[PDB]
RNA sequence: GUUAAUGUAGCUUAAUAAAAGCAAAGCACUGAAAAUGCUUAGAUGGAAUUGUCCCAUAAACA
């Protein structure tokens, strides 16, 4: 009823608040990514090289556990 | 120059709901970041009250890409979850019948 | 496996059509058969987002638009140029001028009178019998003052 | 950020009533979760 | 008593109609024509048309094809186009959107579909 | 040609921060729909107990509201992760810089790394290496230098000699723009969380 | 100031006859996903003409 519309107001405001903070972390993501193929780039003028062997992906790395 | 095995996530949580969410809302970052997820298994209750864990099959991962991907997971990680990575360990008629041409 | 997945009928439907209206190297089907009236807009569009009454109404399905003002507004902002087309569809256009194409302006207006106060209008392609057309129709068209014209029937 | 995943509605077709309760961890932090009987706090021992 | 297309068996939609209605959702707007078989558009209304926006709140939505409908109606009433076909599909007729813009048209009189061809 | 490498240490938030009144209203949607979706004094003692949760301390989401300025602390924040920012002196500069150490070419980036979490803190902190590949590289000049910027997570960290002479400072962003003005050393949020 | 960037909304060499299409978000749905239905958001900071100036901005030189 009302109050049902009530809630549904109240989902306009949540539901648009979810998709800027989606934009907003999408956003983010690129600027990270950019940021780390930036970090990439920027050894690279200093020495191609070195990256070869960097580059190249760590096995023993995992497993790892967070909480 | 190698490509990473594929890792599992057990994502143990008290709720299985708010696990769910998580399983399914990871899965939906692992989709848009194009990570396949094969399988979304779960398993059972930890009988002693009880608690609740889901399988979270992720496969096809890259070295800088594993940096930033299981950084964001902790963020992402949300109230009271406990999270977890490891290495993981009937085919139908036209999957046969290919198989069969190509053995023939 | 690169190119992902349209995972939707609609969407391949659409690209689909696209594709057969483009020419091909092959055999087809088809072959053998100013800016401040923008900034003026947006005010507008802006004041009706704003009123909450118009969100109430669509948001209960219940709004409505008046087509007797969209009928004027769409005669006089772009409703020549689909009289165009109807105009090229019965092939007006092909006939009395032999192919040559003009844009009408005018909005122009006819209507017959049947007795009273009720008037036929005579828009593109409407259907009227021979009766009603008995005696000559009213004819409006906002000539303006100091402007010579000719009609023709 | 935790709160992205924080709030989600229950998604089990069937299910009872359960009421919000806290259960404190030994390291001093809590968490939200959902529990049939009206509880109010949980302890971890 | 013209020909219609009568072929197609294997290909979805057929083509034995006069005239089509097709209605198209885009992701902000909705779109509405009637076409010949040769390909030329007869009647066409859309919600990008500056004289419907300003009277429409919003492009894409249930009364905007329910008002959109009741637009063609009438420029279709006007070019004398009585009968037509629309195929939607089976999501897409299920759809309450184009079931109220189907409304719309019985209401206006345009006839969805048409008479089977006099031999 | 000077060879430095540098370590940008992230620690995870412990604590998440508390949800926005928007966040708390869709927070009481979802339980009256769970009540609609429900099927069917020990409140008195329920209530005792909940009295006896508030009267015991429980673990502050943020530990820097009674410290409020310990820098030096490993837990400076809770909500927000942290990053190691010690005070160094060089030859020809005093600048506040993110952890330095001297690396060689026979040295992998992740040996110095390695070194960079234990030689600058000497505590018995845990770290983890993901990748090979650095974040950061930038160069200033007076005689030409260059500083390794690499990226590590505190898995858990036993800082032993919180008061250290140094100016050691655990900072997430604020501390990042104000203690290091050139582009060299203020760019670091761009690989930054 | 020299080199260099960056200037319709994530993307488009959509558009100057009418600021578009796609991507993207949320909700309903329950294996997950996808789909489907109901819904949500945005721009030419800018001029040239095809199918470079321009100021602004921000970098190596400075």
């Amino acid at each position: 009823p009302e109050e049902s519309e009530r809630r549904a107001l109240l989902l306009k405001r949540w539901a648009l608040f979810k998709q800027q903070e989606h934009e907003m972390e999408r956003d983010a993501i690129r600027s990270m990514l950019e940021a780390q193929q930036e970090a990439l780039e920027e050894l690279k003028l200093e020495s191609a090289e070195l990256y070869a062997e960097a580059i190249k992906r760590d096995t023993s790395l995992f497993p790892f556990e967070k909480e | 120059d190698y490509e990473y095995g594929v890792l599992n996530i057990h994502l143990t949580a008290y709720d299985m709901s708010l696990a769910e969410s998580y399983a399914q809302y990871v899965h939906r970052l692992c989709n848009r970041l194009s990570i396949k997820v094969e399988e979304s298994y779960a398993m059972p209750t930890k009988t002693m009250l009880t608690t609740h864990e889901r399988v979270v099959q992720i496969s096809g991962l890259s070295a800088t890409f594993a940096e930033i991907f299981l950084e964001v997971l902790q963020s992402n990680l949300p109230e009271g979850v406990r999270l977890s990575v490891r290495e993981h360990t009937f085919k139908a008629r036209p999957e046969l019948e290919e198989l069969l041409a190509k053995l023939n | 496996e690169r190119l992902e997945k349209y995972r939707s009928f609609e969407r391949y439907r659409r690209r689909a059509e696209q594709e057969a209206r483009a020419p091909h190297w092959w055999r087809t089907y088809r072959e053998h058969f100013r800016t401040q009236k923008l900034l003026e807009r947006k005010h507008f569009l802006r004041e009706l987002r704003a009123n909450v009454e118009e969100e109430r109404a669509a948001r209960l399905r219940t709004a409505s638009i008046p087509l007797e003002a969209v009928r004027a507004e769409w005669e006089r902002t772009c409703g020549p140029y689909h009289k165009q087309r109807l105009a090229e569809y019965y092939g007006l256009y092909r006939d009395l001028f032999h192919g040559a194409t003009f844009v009408p302006w005018v909005p122009l207006h006819v209507a017959y009178a049947v007795g009273e106060e009720d008037l036929i209008p005579v828009y593109h392609g409407n259907e009227v019998t021979p009766t009603e057309a008995s005696r000559a129709p009213e004819v409006t068209y906002e000539a303006d003052k100091d402007s010579l014209w000719t009609l023709l029937f | 950020d935790c709160s992205r995943a924080s709030l989600t509605r229950l998604r089990r077709q069937a299910y009872a009533r359960l009421y919000p309760v806290l259960l404190v961890k030994q390291d001093g932090s809590t968490i939200h979760i959902r529990y049939r009987e009206p509880r109010r706090m949980l302890a971890m021992p | 008593v013209a020909r219609k297309e009568r072929g197609w068996a294997t290909v979805w939609p057929n083509r034995e109609f006069w005239h089509r209605l097709r209605v198209v959702k885009t992701q902000h707007h909705v779109e509405a024509f009637v076409e010949h078989l040769n390909g030329q558009v007869v009647v066409s209304a859309s919600t990008r048309e500056w004289a419907i926006k300003k009277h429409l709140y919003s492009t894409r939505n249930v009364v905007a094809c329910e008002s959109i409908g009741r637009v063609l109606a009438q420029r279709c009433l006007e070019a004398g186009i009585n009968f037509m076909v629309y195929q939607p599909t089976p999501w897409e007729a299920s759809s309450d959107s184009i079931k109220r813009l189907q409304n719309a048209m019985t209401e206006s009189g345009v006839m969805l579909r048409e008479p089977r061809r006099i031999y | 040609w000077r060879l430095s490498g540098a370590l940008c240490l992230q620690r995870p938030p412990l604590i998440t921060k508390a949800l926005t009144p928007l966040q708390e209203e869709m927070a009481g949607l979802l339980q009256q729909i769970e009540v609609e979706r429900s099927l069917y004094l020990a409140q008195d003692l329920e209530d005792m107990w909940e009295q006896a949760f508030l009267q015991f301390r429980p673990g502050a989401r943020e530990t820097e509201a009674d410290k409020k300025n310990d820098r030096t602390s490993l837990h400076r924040k809770l909500d927000r992760n942290l990053v190691l920012l010690v005070r160094e002196k060089l030859g020809d500069q005093d600048v506040w810089m993110l952890p330095q150490v001297e690396w060689q070419p026979g040295e992998t980036l992740r040996g110095t790394a390695e070194r960079i979490l234990a030689t600058l803190s000497e505590n018995n902190m845990e770290a983890k290496f993901l990748g090979n590949a650095p974040c950061g590289h930038y160069k200033f000049k007076f005689l030409g230098v260059k500083v390794f910027f690499f990226k590590a997570l505190l898995l858990t960290g036993d800082f032993v000699q919180a008061g250290k002479k140094s100016r050691h400072v655990w900072a997430s962003k604020e501390e990042l723009g104000d203690y290091l003005q050139p582009k060299y050393l203020a760019q670091v949020r761009r690989f930054l969380l």
